[PDB]
């Protein structure tokens, strides 16, 4: 299925990064997305947005500039931005190097997405 | 091949081309045992000898003979390119 | 038809879209010879 | 505007030290045969 | 000259002796044709008529036996005049006749001039029936020759007596060190003998890198060496890096041209290198890259169907100075011509082209002769180093002292051994070392002929 | 030939793209000419040595030839007497004791690390049967299936897994036998060599025959494990070839496996279409009268597999810890940013990876990837 | 059309061989199963493109083979495609080229798939470049300037700070109504074994050739290579002594070859 | 016209292509399609396979 | 596969030339002139004019010079 | 002479004023003896006044 | 995320975030020529020894 | 010499009664190298039996 | 990282000396310094300053 | 070899870069003087 | 120490060049002792990974190519 | 150089020239010993 997996040599090696495709969006699949698990309980995503360890890196929102420049990311999205620090562990899913390479910077794409849902909730009800 | 000259006992074949400034250009075969000495022969043997200052040799490469037959060197100085 | 924008001092010849002076003969590139003026 | 040979191919009826290199040498001087 | 030859990589050898490399050749040949006889044996002339001409066998006697059986050869208009093969070869001594027939439909027969001495044949491909079909064709081979070079054995020697064992320098004038650079740098060392084995350390790299980089190999054209030592023996000396270098593409000349530099090196690397392995980096002097200056200089103001602006060349150049209000400057360069089709050429300036203390005729132009040398050391990529330093595994330099009751070197006062009775220390000190060119033709230079070739 | 080179190495992550893995194993196919190392024999060495125990005689070995048709008045009788010295320490290598055990060196070595990382582990077991027992009808039992494991440490979980997998397939795969045709190549090459890799998901274990293995750049080291390109070439099965690699094949290289044609684009053919003519040239240290075709007149597939140690630029990153004054160090990809304004100090390395790739046949090109299973 | 091939011999040469001498200045085993394979290899290449048909207009052959059976040869690549629009010059000319590239476009392509695209030799990609130079030179209503078309540009070099270099190759032709002409180099022309015909400027002669395959589109391939389901391909081993034998059917489909224009020079003909 | 130089960085007649066979590769080409005449005119085209 | 041979010619319309081939008789040289030079399809603009052997015991000395002017075009 | 050298060197060459510089010092392979030698320099100073 | 090995025949449950990938592998087939006019048991062996 | 077995990558459907009675006419007289990589001959085993 | 160790053999030694380098002063940096401990238990350090045993 | 792009028809001496046209002659600077040509 | 752990290898006697000791049996009382091998360039990044520069990385890395 | 550099130094003056110094040393002249208590190396060598 090639998202976020490596299934070379008879087995199915992947790092965590769930690359969610093939649903559609929220509106244009009838269950309103994919129900990846019962938790909330209907955790919906859509054909874009992608998971590391239980945090969904949204697809709908973009990349501030203030936001892009620290942290220091590389996608146009916070889906694609995800989509793109994992491309070193994507080809070693087993590497202790390339675990801790992971953690470390899906945590600065999560504080960076939280920053900007901080920012624009301020900016809506001002 | 010691035949008795200068370049360690064996005979040396040159092609060499020039531009005589003013008149044209045109082609040169020579043994020399140098190659300073194929540009020396052009100014003593020459066409332009008399004029030696004329000769404006820009080539000197030599020719190595093969084990058996065939076309060695050419040199074609055409009128287009005159 | 054919414009020439150079002349050169050459005792040799120039190339073929440039007027030649040499000493006092102007000479310039005209259907494939060198055409001389006087 | 001209040539000059800088080889020749011939039959084989027209006819141990170190290894420098250990592979054989195609030289510059020779004509590449073309798939 | 001892950084030029550090960016040559080294092998390591078992033996002092002769060394050999085999080069190569390609399978694929076409052969001179010497005869063509008609079908009942008699030669055809130039001005005859046609010979196949109702598809009627008829014969090519070619020098070597090349062909095969059932196959189709064609003459230098290929696919028009194919020629099917019949029989194997009748050996006319050592010439090969083959039965040919036309094979392409042809019902006018081949051209008399198409058959003449020197034209050249070469193998399509052997077809045969769908049914009952019998073996045709054959396969060849090709086959390698060798290249051969040898080694260089130096030595040194320098003799103190054993007085200046601890000779304090009491220094009136300071004492001085000859640099591997040239220059004289100062030392403070009170000890005379840190400056006797430091200019012989200094003359030992003079000595190896003047016989790895200039050599001059001493075997005759009857293979023998006319140079013999103090016993008796010959001193047999191998070729250097710039003899080596010169045996293939040996070029020389008074006026420099682009377009024999150009014609050049797309006449060895014409179908050989790719577009993007033309790359050809020209080491030079100081003074030759003013030659090659101008004669790109003189190049482009043959395209005169391009101007050349100041907004793109940038010749003259504002800069700002208190003398006027837009004050100018001036000065420009070519150092880069990119032929048609890929090739291009760089300049590097190495220092080692302009040493005046070993390059000694004088150019015309000023400076040295050998500074307008050009040489293009690496065209294209090899898979295995072309040049490098031959040097022998196990062979340290046999650092080497006889002496008498003191040793001056060492610091050694009372000698068990003694060699003699003297007071004096003697270094001797030897180095077996060669270099090799692997391919020649892979390296093009060219040479001023006012350095005599 | 006549032009490639092993790609530049000191790259970038990024910059070792698809055509870069694909330079390495197109150079691996040009050094197939070549077996030098500076501890190994010669192939023709080594094949001599299996033939003598196969019953073969060359006579162009013990003696100078002034034949080729197989008659005892023109050729010599061979008579085998050692066989029987090297079946007697074959057949004893079976019958010593074979138990092979992974032991806690220090079993009374008990530290807090070794204390930690147990009680995690037990209450990840806790977290589970929490799920597993629906409303303490089985919860009693689950309590009492773990309860046992308190006394246990951390070295004894790790020992009883470990044990757990070799114990299994030494009686799955018949590891003795292994071992034992192992030390039959060692008595006759000096030579015992051992591949281990995953293949179908589950580990195997094979003896490298060591006519068929390329150890280069190796440092005078008496083990194999210590070289930094390993080149296997063989023919396999083309069922092989799908049961290894079914999950990366494509439908592409699945047709060149059912119809396979002969082909020359294999580095014999340049960028400007020339024809390497030193690739019909196979040496007299490799073969003689007793090799680079991708396929065999029995219908196999040549399958070219090279493990090379690739370099990475790795960071070594000095950082504190909030609670104590401590430093500490850990090692990023050259991928991770450094958070300053918290001291975090960085230097960068470049360090081995061990990188792998598998060319079978001519156009199928596989597996070139890092190697998954790295031995830190 | 059917080929085959032998070897009389297993890894040593045999009766045919060649040595290749080259001329400096102070003047293994051969793997027999990979040069049948590849000189195989390069029959069926040669067949394949390089190949002539032995028919009459009546359907008869007049070649036969060994058995008294008819020896069957199809036509190549290189005589399909020279039927039409095949054009021998004896001096390149822009005049030749963009008119003839214009009737064939002016009447069967529309405006927008007007792309020819040249493969030619690497010699003859130096003569469409010094054509289209010359062309160039008589537009004197227009003065090319080093701003526009950049032969002279600056790069950073130790030896001075305002260091420029030369260099320039034209590779296309913008003729009326969007004849757009482009230009690429296939290694093949430049095959120094099958080309023998030298020409004046250097190379050898074929290289000068210019070969425009793909006009228009068609919704299929044009020219393909036929091949038999299952497997075509033969070998065999007779054994004494032992004979390689090799045997192969092959074939070449030009469907219009009025869809393929092609320049030869005028010295490779007749 | 020869009262104005008509330069190349205008027209872009001759402009730059990026080929295999040089790092500057230069095409070749152009058409006048339009001409606007003194007060007021222009003269474009419709170019129809009716005709 | 005896002697070497340095010829003068003259291509017809074109130009001079000078050329230099190894032939046991000099019409041999005339004939791996005219089937191995430059102007192969053009074989019949050959029209040379002096040949002469290397004879060696000089060995300094011109073999062929030809020289083209301006006024000859 | 060394380089294999025949037929010598010319007058030319050997006239006052031509300039000689060391290259190497080379020795056979079998029971070679003493060759080479080294050689040593040393500086000046200047002078000033009020 | 969990794998499962399905025939060429079983169609993709799209909507549901399943995506496919299409692999060829091995079977194991029999088939017995009895005589030369009896052919029987072409098919897959049915003891697949997975 | 190749062993030239029909073609396998087909669909399920494709793989008729035709074409398992054309894979199973391939092993009726086959004749093929005598001694295969892994084993000798039967001419050799039969002497030895 | 250099600061008062030696990062040799694989392995990295210290004598003690802590070169508490690259965060800024207590006035730029944001978090007022680099506060390696916690003891006041906001114990902050900036670039210049060096610890030996917990004595700045 | 010595270009001279541009021509200036003046009573007097222009400069040595252009060429000097008067009445019935045509003078460019060469050896260090005017030379008319024809 | 390689690796930051401890290891123990024996010293190949040909390729150690033990210097001023004084007619002693042992080998830890010399006082200069050269171990000259020739290892392989992954041994050299096994135990110089931290020390290397950048320049000594490129060294060993444009290595001329011996296989 | 002449022996090995000077030891008796202050630890200061143990630059990083000082200490290329004495390892170029040993890479020049440190082939030939006069070894008290062992055999040559070529007689080494015969043994194995
Ligand atoms: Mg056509």
């Amino acid at each position: 299925a090639f998202g976020g997996w490596l299934n070379t040599q008879g087995g199915d090696f992947t790092n965590g990064v769930t690359f969610i495709n093939e649903g559609g969006s929220h509106e244009e699949n009838p269950y309103q997305g994919i129900q990846i698990g019962v938790d909330g309980a209907p955790n919906l995503v859509e054909q874009g947005e992608v998971v590391y360890d239980d945090y969904v890196f949204s697809d709908r929102m973009e990349i501030p500039d203030d936001i892009r420049k620290e942290y220091k990311l590389r996608g146009k999205t916070f889906a694609k931005a995800a989509k793109s620090a994992q491309r070193e562990s994507e080809e070693r899913p087993n590497d202790p190097l390339s675990t801790k390479g992971l953690q470390a910077a899906m945590e600065r794409i999560a504080t960076a997405q939280e920053e900007a849902r901080q920012r624009k909730e301020a900016h809506r009800e001002g | 091949v010691d035949v008795g000259c200068a370049p360690d006992g064996a005979m040396q074949l040159w092609v060499m081309e020039y531009e005589v400034t003013g008149i044209g250009k045109g082609c040169a075969m020579c043994k020399a045992i140098n190659p300073q000495q194929a540009e020396m022969l052009l100014k003593s043997n020459g066409i332009y000898n008399g004029s030696s200052y004329l000769y404006k040799v820009t080539r000197i490469e030599q020719v190595i003979v093969p084990p058996c037959n065939g076309l060695m060197a050419e040199q074609v100085v055409t009128y287009k390119d005159v | 038809m054919k414009t020439l924008r150079t002349l050169k001092i050459s005792p040799n010849a120039p190339d073929i879209n440039s007027v030649w002076l040499y000493k006092g003969t102007m000479k310039y590139f005209n259907n494939g010879e060198w055409e001389t003026i006087g | 505007a001209g040539k000059l040979g800088k080889f020749q191919m011939l039959g084989f009826q027209h006819w141990a030290p170190q290894k420098a290199t250990n592979l054989m040498v195609q030289l510059l001087a020779f004509y590449r045969g073309k798939s | 000259l001892d950084t030029f030859l550090n960016s040559f990589p080294t092998r390591e050898f078992e033996d002092d002796n002769e060394y050999y490399w085999d080069v190569i050749g390609s399978s694929r040949r076409n052969i001179p044709l010497v005869e063509a006889r008609d079908e009942n044996g008699v030669v055809v002339a130039a001005n005859a008529a046609n010979v196949g001409v109702g598809t009627s066998p008829f014969y090519l006697v070619f020098p070597e036996d090349w062909f095969a059986d059932g196959e189709v050869i064609v003459g230098n208009l290929n696919q028009v005049y194919p020629f099917r093969i019949l029989g194997d070869a009748r050996m006319e001594g050592t010439n090969a006749v083959y039965k040919v027939e036309l094979m392409g439909g042809n019902t006018q027969g081949v051209p008399a001039e198409r058959l003449q001495q020197g034209e050249r044949f070469s193998i399509e491909f052997a077809p045969v029936e769908k049914e009952l079909s019998r073996k045709v064709g054959d396969v060849r081979f090709t086959s390698p020759v060798s290249m051969r070079n040898e080694w260089t054995t130096i030595r040194i020697q320098h003799k103190v007596a054993g007085n200046k064992l601890n000779k304090k320098l009491a220094m009136g004038i300071p004492m001085v060190r000859n640099l591997e650079s040239g220059k004289q740098v100062k030392d403070t060392a009170n000890m005379w003998m840190h400056y006797v084995d430091w200019e012989v350390e200094l003359q030992f790299d003079e000595y190896k890198n003047n016989a790895m980089a200039w050599g001059t190999s001493n075997r005759n054209l009857n293979g023998e060496y006319m140079n013999f030592g103090k016993s008796g023996n010959a001193i047999k000396t191998g070729a250097g890096i710039f003899e080596q270098t010169e045996v293939a593409n040996t070029m020389y000349y008074n006026t420099f041209s682009l377009k024999l530099l150009e014609d050049a090196l797309y006449e060895l690397s014409a179908s050989k290198l790719a577009m993007d392995d033309r790359l050809f980096v020209i080491k030079t002097g100081e003074r030759g890259a003013i030659q090659f200056h101008k004669e790109v200089l003189k190049t482009v103001s043959g395209w005169t169907t391009f101007v050349l602006d100041n907004n793109s060349t940038r010749v003259v150049e504002k800069v700002q100075s208190r003398l006027h209000s837009n004050a100018l400057s001036a000065g420009f360069q070519f150092v880069e011509y990119k032929a048609p089709n890929g090739v291009r050429v760089r300049l590097d300036v190495d220092p080692f082209y302009d040493d005046p203390v070993r390059n000694k005729i004088l150019h015309p132009m000023g400076g040295v002769a050998f500074s307008y040398r050009y040489d293009i050391w690496y065209i294209g990529t090899m898979d295995q180093p072309n040049i490098f330093k031959c040097k022998i595994k196990g062979d340290n330099e046999y650092r080497g002292y006889q002496w008498g009751i003191r040793n001056p070197f060492t610091g050694q006062k009372g000698n068990p051994y003694m060699s003699f009775d003297e007071d004096s220390a003697v270094i001797h000190r030897m180095a077996t070392l060669g270099v090799c060119v692997l391919d020649p033709t892979r390296t093009m230079s060219l040479i001023p002929a006012i350095l005599q070739g | 030939a006549d032009f490639l080179n092993f790609p530049r190495q000191m790259l970038p992550f990024s910059k070792k793209t698809k055509q870069w893995r694909k330079d390495c194993l197109l150079w691996a196919n040009q050094k197939t000419f070549f077996n030098y190392s500076l501890v190994r024999k010669s192939v023709i060495h080594k094949k001599i040595n299996y033939d003598l125990l196969n019953g073969r005689l060359h006579m162009s070995d013990l003696e100078l030839v002034l034949i080729k048709a197989a008659y005892i008045p023109d050729r010599l009788q061979h008579y085998p007497i050692m066989n029987s010295k090297l079946n007697v320490l074959r057949g004893e290598e079976s019958k010593r004791v074979f138990d092979f055990k992974v032991v806690v060196t220090n079993p009374n070595a008990i530290s807090e690390i070794e204390d930690n990382k147990k009680n995690e582990l037990l209450q990840r077991l806790q977290e589970m049967i929490t799920d597993t027992s629906i409303s303490e009808d089985e919860y009693n039992i689950k309590l009492e299936k773990l309860n046992d494991y308190y006394t246990y440490e951390w070295q004894d979980i790790r020992e009883v897994r470990a044990n757990e997998l070799l114990n299994h397939y030494i009686k799955e795969y018949d590891i003795p036998l292994i071992f034992n045709n192992g030390f039959m190549d060692a008595m006759t090459c000096g030579e015992e060599i051992y591949q281990c890799d995953i293949v179908g998901g589950e580990p195997v274990i094979e003896r490298v025959n060591p006519l068929k293995i390329r150890i280069f750049k190796s440092g005078y080291s008496n083990k194999v494990e210590d070289a930094d390109m390993i080149i296997l070439e063989d023919y396999w099965s083309p069922g092989r070839v799908i049961d290894t690699y079914y999950d990366v094949l494509s439908p592409k290289d699945i047709k060149y496996i059912e119809t396979m044609p002969d082909y020359i684009g294999q580095g014999a053919v340049d960028q400007m279409d020339n024809i390497d003519e030193r690739y019909g040239f196979v040496n007299q240290n490799m073969i003689g009268d007793e090799s680079l075709l991708p396929y065999d007149l029995a219908g196999n597939l040549r399958v070219l597999r090279l493990y090379w140690k690739s370099k990475r630029k790795i960071l070594k990153v000095k950082s504190y810890d909030p609670e104590t004054g401590e430093e500490e160090w850990n090692f990023y990809p050259e991928n991770y940013v450094v958070n300053k304004e918290a001291g975090e100090e960085v230097q960068s390395f470049w360090v081995n990876e061990a990188w792998e790739g598998t060319m079978i046949g001519n156009e199928i090109f596989v597996n070139m990837r890092p190697r998954l299973i790295q031995y830190n």
